[PDB]
């Protein structure tokens, strides 16, 4: 199941039953009162109202298996990213409505674990525990440059988030939550342990 | 509530040093003595416990779980290529993919071998990208 | 078109080029995803999952529910609709029986129409079910059993009452049957070959339609076309029905596949049959069979009459627990047919059964060590038209090992087992009232029966020297029948129409009969054909059991010696427990059959409890919060005691009843923040403690009765103070300090200063004066909690593991008693004095600062949730929360109490009164005794005694034990 | 009746009948049984019969098995420690009352005991010459 609650731990509620990979990603809209969010076995992305009155399935016709999603709501972006760990693994870019698809990352994608937004550059910043990187795009893919790359520091991570010039993500393979800076990685911090 | 789980939280782990080590029940117990912790948490594909030693007991996962291009993850329940089973890179979370005796893989004149024993496209040798 | 795989159900557009998967809102979730079935009439679907349960969801996702959770036992594994009667059929294994259900509005109507009845026609092990209305023609596929019912594809018709065998052999592990309507043809596939197969729905034909698979799960037929599924393969295919020789393929790679299904619009005016033809012309179910005829039945707990129209409900049955259900049976042993709805689902664990005859209720009770939600106690009504849920909160580490009814006050009573404690309750029925009667300690209550003609209640013990006992409805008094002969005691019965107690040994492998008033004991079928008797009721002549390993039901006379051949009821019954019987002669009413028991009328006019005592006219009262009132059947919550806390300047006070939103003194400010509080009776006062500054301590002290006088301190400035606790027959003061690790002793007007005891992180303190000790709680290193005397002369950890954070401390002396808050593993504990019995009281959404304890309940303040709660000290079986979401965080409470014992009531609890011997009660104050025996003599004061010659030595020396004397200053 | 017979104390307490040169084995009672003090056989009827101080029973069985019987269970006996017949009559001991008490070896009958020695210490055994 899907639950959403207050910041304070009160008013738990369901939002919708969800599937049990452990593989998921959901996404929310300030603007739209819309969720998103990513199953791994139907091998589908579906959008429901964020109180989960309403739901549709959205793409499936090549979503093989998603393991990222991001959304731009804003008035004059209106786009949604998801990656895929296909044969082909990818990163593909579609309308929030799904109307308008496009592929966006396909030329080193090995094992896509994390995917990201940076609104007031409209960067893309995503995750491979395969080549063990942290990488980061534009909206078409055509500016990229990487961010963190190693065996040393990456192990197999799982999540990406961003704030301010700091990008933080977490690792499985030593059970921990790191912080660094987004554009070079100069600077590396331990921001939870164990 | 984090001074006394058997995780350190910070970097000297002052919360647990504390902690008495006794084995309340419900507590499975770990040759290390490091600390007891929830028997919930065996077979949940964690290494729970200092010493790899909670999910050791686990029995095997269903083979059905993953196509015949794919390899399958004990601890994780995950499947990734069969060509990385034996690659030289522990890709698995627990380790699952190098076992036993691989006889180990090696690299085509297609592509280049570096420091680490990796295999890696001629092309991408020199583009930028490490 | 809809697929089914382990963990997901999705639909597929009937076109093979459209590759969409959302025909259909998908149904994620799914656990154990078995096959589907598809009503289009109200736009719902309904799935199984094996091990599992049946569900229901609306193809537009508006709705998601469980369908038949109280009475499916075990796991369905196919499900067949019928879309004309309005009727879903599902098999089930585990009971070995294919049940039907009525769709038709809100009320469900549940029967079974095949089992085994020795015959190999009858159910096996139904894997398949798929069933025609127009022509009243059911048709399933069964695995067979070891009773000769063969691997078979069998005919039957949806009213049960025809069965015939369609096609036998060559069937190892067979798993779907399926139907087509116009070519009146039956599907199947077989894994132990790999082969589908075809044949008539007479057995006239059979053919092979498909060669090569491996393990093919679903069949289905539309139009021209058979659509199937292959795990190994991983593939969802389309071929042509009539020629099996072409295919084409839908989906592949699609991993843990299960059976298929076809949606379309199918209506009931086409497939019409005699139920749609005759609607309402049954009370509770209409089944078609062939020639367009119908047939009505009833369900589960009814029977049906002669008209055929009508269904009426058992009203005289006997009840059988078992650990997965409970199932009733009727009197007459030649119907097999079930007398209650059953009770069967997860979480199922029964050990207990009771019933309230009268009301129409079926009382039960549920036991889990390894979860939480199964252990309860649970009422249902034989009809399953009503389930409730009557004690689920404040359970025993060991759960609740035993229900009793009392039809007569309205009264249940329940035993419930912590790790080292038993407690006994009652709580009535319908009301919020619900009070712990006896606290066991060593002995083990597990079994309880109760009896009110006679006006006793009775309990077995299964802990070291096994015992049964007899008592007085509120429990005021014990007694022991029987204590010799007595191992293994897992079942008590007692007879309301002698007064006699009976019970059964499966270790002893006995069934004996004492008396109410003790005395002989007596033998009941004893020796080795009883090797595991579990459970007894008596009921007239006749005594009833169960056996564990006979796997029977049995019944018998109880007059003892008697040796004539058993009777039997029920055979190969599995997990049998406990047997009960719901008649109205077993719970007699009248005040005749009662001994004009009291509480017959009006519950004797008490307002909580009513409790016959034995010989005794009027009836007797009990209170289940506060206290009882002179007119002998009210009860009051003394208005004259009140609670006090601080909010940060704001001392507010409140009252017991939390309805009562009076305050008990209006509220008072002082400066800063008010951390702490204690309160004394000789002087209607308050004594706080303050912080300034995070960095200043003050004390101060504030009076309620001298009209409005402002507050007087008693020290300016100390570190921030955190514990106070007050001595009212030493007149001293205590407080704790969080800044200097300290624990520091003064008066009451603060002349006169000493400090006691040096701990970090001191947070709270308590006292007991008469016996002359003082806890404090430290939270360090080696969390801790300790004891020393009023003075810190000597010093003992109370408890010193399994803690972590002990932020709160409280003592009962009602009942010497000792609670605490630990806010890392967010509990409260309640201990003795030394330390010997731990409990648990309160596990759940807890954080506290404060901790005090009143009448039958325990408090605390909460600053996460800005709340004061309330719970029952014994069990937390209540949690409540005083007060509305508080302004700002609250800080430490305390009780004001009037009646408090203002001068020890008994001298020589300090110590022995100082002495070495035996103390005297208060004679000229307290005063010392020597042994008779030898020539001792008192000494030091008039208080140690081992002086044996009276030999001299001088004063100013201090005179011991063993005949010595020694300066004062070594003392 | 040319047979052996003899109690076992371990795991599964049960008795067993043997012929005198224990080529035979068979066991005669198992369920019942869970601290045998005693066993005595009777020549004339060719009968068993023993004593538990844990069941609080005497009970009698027959040689070729099957029915057990049960003689003067409850309370009133609480450590029957041994046990021996002499024609119509059954002799026993107790620890507790120490005591020992006479009484008819037919089940059923509930007449109250008969007494031989009372304020016997340490009693374990009788026997008859
Ligand atoms: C407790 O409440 C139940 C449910 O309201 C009462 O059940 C009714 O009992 C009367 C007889 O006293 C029946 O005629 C009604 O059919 C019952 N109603 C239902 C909905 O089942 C019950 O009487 C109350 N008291 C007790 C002691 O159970
Ligand atoms: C989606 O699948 C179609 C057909 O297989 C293919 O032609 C198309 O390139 C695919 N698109 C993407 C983004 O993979
Ligand atoms: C980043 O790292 C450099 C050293 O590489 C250090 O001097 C600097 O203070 C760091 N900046 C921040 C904001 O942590
Ligand atoms: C440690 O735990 C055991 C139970 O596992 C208990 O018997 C023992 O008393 C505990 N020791 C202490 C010091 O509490
Ligand atoms: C189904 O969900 C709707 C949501 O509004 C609710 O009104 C209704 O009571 C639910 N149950 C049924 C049977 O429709
Ligand atoms: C359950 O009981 C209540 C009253 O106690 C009654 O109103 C309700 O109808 C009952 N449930 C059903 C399904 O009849
Ligand atoms: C309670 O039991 C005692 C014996 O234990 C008995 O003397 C007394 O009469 C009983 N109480 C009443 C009210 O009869
Ligand atoms: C009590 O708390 C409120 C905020 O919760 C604060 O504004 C007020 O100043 C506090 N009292 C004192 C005496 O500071
Ligand atoms: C703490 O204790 C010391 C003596 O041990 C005393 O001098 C001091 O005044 C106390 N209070 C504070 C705030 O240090
Ligand atoms: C705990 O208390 C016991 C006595 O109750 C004592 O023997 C033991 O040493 C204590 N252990 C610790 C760590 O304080
Ligand atoms: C939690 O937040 C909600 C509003 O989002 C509020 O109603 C509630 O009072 C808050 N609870 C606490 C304990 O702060
Ligand atoms: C020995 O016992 C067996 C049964 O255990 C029986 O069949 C056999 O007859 C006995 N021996 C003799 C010699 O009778
Ligand atoms: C492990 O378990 C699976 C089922 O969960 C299979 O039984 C498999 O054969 C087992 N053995 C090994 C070593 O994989
Ligand atoms: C390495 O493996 C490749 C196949 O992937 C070839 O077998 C090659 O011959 C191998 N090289 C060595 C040195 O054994
Ligand atoms: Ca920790
Ligand atoms: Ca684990
Ligand atoms: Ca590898
Ligand atoms: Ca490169
Ligand atoms: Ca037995
Ligand atoms: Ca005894």
């Amino acid at each position: 199941k899907t639950w959403s609650a207050f910041q304070n731990g009160t008013d738990k509620r369901v939002v919708h039953d969800s599937g049990l990979s452990l593989t998921e990603m959901i996404a929310v809209d300030w603007i739209g009162r819309n969720i998103y969010w990513t199953d791994y076995t139907l091998e589908t992305i579906e959008v429901s109202k964020i109180d989960g009155s309403h739901r549709t399935v959205l793409i499936s016709k090549n979503v093989t298996k998603p393991r990222g999603l991001a959304l731009d709501p804003r008035m004059g972006d209106n786009v949604m990213f998801w990656s895929d760990w296909g044969h082909h693994p990818r990163i593909e870019r579609a309308s929030m409505d799904g109307t308008m698809r496009t592929v966006i990352v396909q030329e080193k994608i090995y094992w896509p674990c994390g995917l990201s937004i940076d609104y007031p550059n409209r960067l893309i910043y995503f995750m491979d525990a395969y080549l063990d990187y942290i990488e980061f795009c534009d909206y078409d893919g055509q500016n990229r440059r990487q961010v963190i790359a190693s065996d040393l520091v990456l192990h197999h991570p799982h999540a990406l988030t961003l704030f301010e010039d700091s990008v933080f993500w977490t690792d499985r393979g030593t059970h921990q939550v790191m912080q660094a800076n987004k554009w070079h990685g100069r600077n590396q911090s331990v921001v939870m342990y164990s | 509530l984090y001074v006394c789980d058997g995780d350190k939280d910070c970097v000297d782990g002052s919360d647990e040093a504390g902690c008495v080590l006794n084995c309340t029940s419900s507590q499975f117990k770990c040759a290390d003595g490091s600390s007891c912790i929830n028997s919930r948490y065996r077979c949940d594909g964690v290494y729970d416990c200092k010493d790899n030693s909670d999910e050791a007991g686990c029995p095997t996962r269903p083979p059905g779980m993953c196509h015949p291009d794919e390899f399958q993850c004990q601890g994780d329940g995950t499947c990734i290529p069969n060509t990385w089973e034996c690659d030289g890179h522990p890709d698995c979370i627990q380790g699952s993919d190098e076992h036993n005796g691989c006889v180990p893989k090696t690299c085509s004149p297609s592509h280049f071998l570096c420091d680490n024993g990796n295999c890696i496209y001629n092309s991408w040798v020199c583009d930028g990208d490490n | 078109l809809i697929s089914v795989r382990e963990n997901v159900i999705f639909g597929i557009s009937l076109d093979p080029e459209v590759k969409s998967n959302d025909a259909m809102v998908p149904i994620s979730g799914i656990q154990h995803g078995y096959d589907v079935e598809f009503d289009d009439s109200e736009q719902f679907i309904y799935w199984v999952e094996n091990p599992g349960e049946i569900h229901r969801v609306k193809t537009d996702g508006s709705n998601r529910t469980a369908f038949a959770p109280l009475s499916l036992l075990g796991s369905s594994l196919g499900l067949a609709l019928d879309w004309v009667s309005r009727n879903i059929y599902y098999t089930t294994p585990a009971s070995r029986s294919i049940e039907v259900l009525t769709l038709r509005g809100d009320t469900r109507y549940g029967k079974t129409l095949i089992t085994n009845d020795g015959t190999p026609l009858g159910v096996g092990f139904p894997v398949g079910i798929a069933v025609d209305p127009a022509r009243g023609k059911l048709y399933w596929s069964d695995h067979g059993t070891d009773s000769g019912v063969p691997a078979k594809i069998a005919s039957a018709n949806m009213d049960g009452t025809s069965l015939k065998i369609l096609f036998t052999g060559n069937m190892e592990h067979l798993e779907v049957v399926t139907l087509d309507i116009q070519e009146q043809k039956l599907y199947w596939a077989v894994t132990s070959r790999g082969v589908i197969e075809r044949g008539n729905v007479d057995g006239t034909e059979r053919m092979i339609l498909v060669h090569h698979l491996a393990h093919p799960w679903g069949l289905v037929v539309h139009g021209s076309f058979l659509y199937y599924s292959d795990e190994q393969y991983e593939v969802i295919e389309r071929v042509d029905k009539s020629s099996g020789s072409n295919k084409v393929v839908f989906r592949d790679n699609i991993p843990y596949l299960r059976g298929l299904r076809v949606y379309h619009h199918r209506n009931a005016a086409d497939s019409s049959n005699g139920c749609s033809n005759n609607p309402n012309a049954c009370q509770q179910i209409c089944l078609p069979v062939p020639g367009g005829m119908f047939s009505c039945a009833c369900a589960s707990g009814f029977k049906l009459s002669p008209d055929g129209r009508s269904c009426s409900p058992y009203n005289s049955f006997i009840v059988v627990s078992m650990l997965p259900a409970v199932r009733g049976f009727s009197l007459e042993l030649s119907d097999h047919s079930e007398a209650m709805v059953p009770v069967a689902g997860q979480g199922r664990n029964v050990l207990h059964a009771d019933v309230d005859v009268a009301n129409g209720f079926i009382y039960w009770c549920d036991f889990s060590s390894s979860v939480r939600s199964s252990n309860g106690i649970r009422r249902i009504k034989p009809n399953g038209s009503n389930f409730t849920n009557i004690v689920t909160y404040g359970i025993g580490a060991n759960g609740i090992r035993g229900v009793a009814v009392d039809w007569v006050a309205g009264n249940l009573y329940f035993t419930n087992a912590f790790v080292y404690e038993t407690l006994i309750e009652v709580i009535r029925i319908n009301t919020t009232y619900r009070r712990v009667l006896l606290k066991v300690s060593v002995d083990m209550p597990r079994h309880i029966v109760v009896d009110p003609k006679h006006r006793y209640l009775f309990w077995a013990d299964y802990g070291q020297k096994p015992k049964i006992e007899r008592s007085f409805l509120d429990c005021t008094n014990r007694t022991v029948l029987v204590s010799e002969g007595i191992v293994t005691p897992r079942g008590l019965a007692v007879d309301h129409d002698t007064g006699y107690i009976y019970w059964v040994d499966d270790s002893l492998d006995i069934i004996a009969r004492i008396h109410r008033d003790g005395g002989e004991s007596q033998v009941v079928r004893y020796g080795s054909r009883y090797p595991t008797p579990y459970g007894i009721t008596v009921f007239g002549e006749s005594i009833i059991w169960v056996d564990r390993n006979l796997r029977k039901v049995f019944q018998a006379s109880k007059q003892p010696g008697n040796t004539d051949p058993p009777t039997v009821i029920r055979d190969s019954i599995n997990l049998l427990r406990d047997v009960t019987i719901f008649d109205e002669h077993v719970q007699p009413l009248s005040p005749a059959e009662l001994n004009n028991n009291p509480c017959l009328q009006s519950n004797g006019g008490c307002s909580h409890f009513c409790f016959a005592l034995p010989e005794l006219p009027t009836p007797k009262c009990g209170c289940a919060f506060g206290t009882l009132e002179d007119d002998g059947k009210n009860c009051a919550t003394s208005r004259e005691d009140f609670l006090i806390y601080s909010l940060n300047n704001s001392l507010r006070s409140l009252h017991f009843d939390p309805q009562d939103h009076n305050l008990p003194f209006q509220a008072i400010s002082v400066e800063g923040m008010a951390i702490a509080l204690d309160y004394d009776r000789r002087n209607n006062r308050i004594f706080f403690t303050q912080k300034l500054n995070p960095i200043r301590g003050q004390i101060s002290y504030v009076n309620l009765y001298s009209g409005a006088s402002s507050p007087t301190i008693l020290l300016s400035n100390i570190g921030v103070t955190d514990g106070i606790a007050f001595d009212w027959i030493n007149r001293r003061i205590y407080y704790s300090d969080f800044s200097n690790q300290t624990i520091n002793s003064m008066a009451e007007d603060g002349s006169n200063r000493a400090v006691i005891a040096r701990v970090s992180k001191p947070r709270a303190i308590v006292l007991d004066p008469c016996r002359g000790y003082m806890y404090w709680t430290d939270w360090g290193t080696n969390a801790k909690i300790e004891r020393a005397t009023l003075g810190g002369n000597f010093r003992v950890p109370i408890v010193n593991t399994s803690l972590v954070w002990p932020n709160g401390l409280t003592l009962d002396l009602e009942t010497d008693l000792l609670y605490w808050a630990d806010a890392s593993l967010q509990k409260i504990e309640r201990s003795t004095l030394t330390g010997s019995n731990r409990e648990v009281v309160i596990s759940t959404a807890f954080h506290s600062f404060g901790l005090t304890v009143y009448g039958q309940y325990i408090y605390w303040t909460d600053f996460y949730t800005k709340k004061i709660y309330r719970a029952n000290k014994y069990d937390g079986s209540d949690l409540i929360a005083m007060t509305t979401r508080l302004p700002t965080q609250p800080s430490g409470i305390s009780t004001v109490v009037k009646t408090q014992q203002q001068q020890c009531s008994n001298p020589c609890d300090q110590f022995n009164g100082g002495c070495s011997h035996i103390c005297a009660p208060g004679p000229n104050g307290a005063e010392c005794q020597c042994p008779h025996e030898g020539s001792w003599y008192l000494a030091n004061d008039n208080k140690y005694c081992v002086v044996d010659t009276g030999a001299r030595c001088n004063q100013f020396q201090f005179t011991c034990l063993n005949g010595r004397c020694i300066s004062q200053d070594w003392k």
